[PDB]
């Protein structure tokens, strides 16, 4: 029996910048 | 998609393409993205694509990636938490 | 993130970060979290973050949690179900 | 072939707090 | 959770508790729940709980499980697809 | 590495009943 | 479900069946879904059933598919990233 | 531990066709 767990939490980080037309 | 300063990225034990989820302290946004690494000690968090319609610049996010593991390793194992301040660096 | 009873994740065996799906009764919201282990015997169920926005104290809410497992086990696997009272005590 | 089976359900809890600013 | 006739979950190869999506083909609405078993031949597809505020009775609905399996599997793994007349009995 | 697949899929069922306040 | 056309799903290494994630650069939506084939060459990119309440014919749309893997190839592992035209013709 | 990774993109594509009431 495989769990999912938390393994990454960033938290309460500032979104910098958005870009809706990002190409990558 | 997230662009992630690369700090962060490894703080948080996050790989170039690993799936995250983020989440909107401000408006509540709940969605799956992958992680891209962004500039190293940039503090960028940048939402690239169809999730800039939910995540806006300002916003205070969560950046969060689970894993599939068996149980004996889930009860032993330590998830990195990564505290930040207003620059997104690290605490 | 979700803040649960101790004594709620022994009875669940919901382990510290396991992945948990939060649905609302009374608002019909959905999202996917971690669980936290709460004050034991306290009856907590306490909405962390971003969540807060969706699920609101006084709301009756399903907390649910998946596995992995091969198909052998898959089909004779019995999930840990827990009633609770209004207060959050197992029955 | 891996399934995704319930393993874990707390039936009609009451939700008793919440935190936007929650840190941990 | 979501309620399905015995016949159709043996069709689709569901077990009980296995993880499922509903898509709700008149509202758009989508949500992940599990499979109970419901009276065979009944043609029962019952919404128990939260997810009865997004899904609706009449509603036109399709139920999908995924599996993780191995590239090798993965191309030659025969989906079980089961269409139904307006009484849910397999066609 | 492992893809995730479609196993199942009812196609075009029709929702019989619905209950906010199942137990079980 | 997404009908897609048999050379993007070659150039994506995606298979009939495999879980997709669609996101909606023009509204913001954002579903899993699953890839069907669609007819070789024909830039086809299909929206079938409940999904296409949400992700419109014109909407320019980012398709995902991820996958589980174990630490050490998650590492290393280079995903296939298909840039397409107008007409939905790799570069 | 498994992580769950990107493996495919298709990125801008144009939807050509939809079908609320598909068979398949
Ligand atoms: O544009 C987006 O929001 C996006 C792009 N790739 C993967 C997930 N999300
Ligand atoms: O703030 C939230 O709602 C949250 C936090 N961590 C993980 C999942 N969700
Ligand atoms: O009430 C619901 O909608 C529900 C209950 N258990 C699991 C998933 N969903
Ligand atoms: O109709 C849909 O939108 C659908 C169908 N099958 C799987 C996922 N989604």
């Amino acid at each position: 029996m495989l769990r999912t767990m938390l393994k990454s939490k960033i938290h309460r980080a500032t979104v910098t910048c958005a870009d809706l037309h990002y190409v990558g | 998609x997230v662009t992630i300063d690369a700090d962060l990225m490894d703080a948080a034990d996050l790989l170039e393409g690993e799936q995250v989820t983020i989440v909107d302290i401000d408006n509540g946004a709940r969605l799956v993205t992958y992680a891209i690494t962004g500039e190293r000690g940039s503090g960028v968090i940048g939402i690239n694509g169809a999730a800039a319609h939910l995540v806006h610049p300002g916003d205070l996010v969560i950046l969060i990636a689970y894993a599939t593991m068996d149980d004996a390793r889930a009860r032993t194992y330590q998830p990195r938490i990564v505290f930040v301040d207003a620059y997104n660096k690290p605490i």
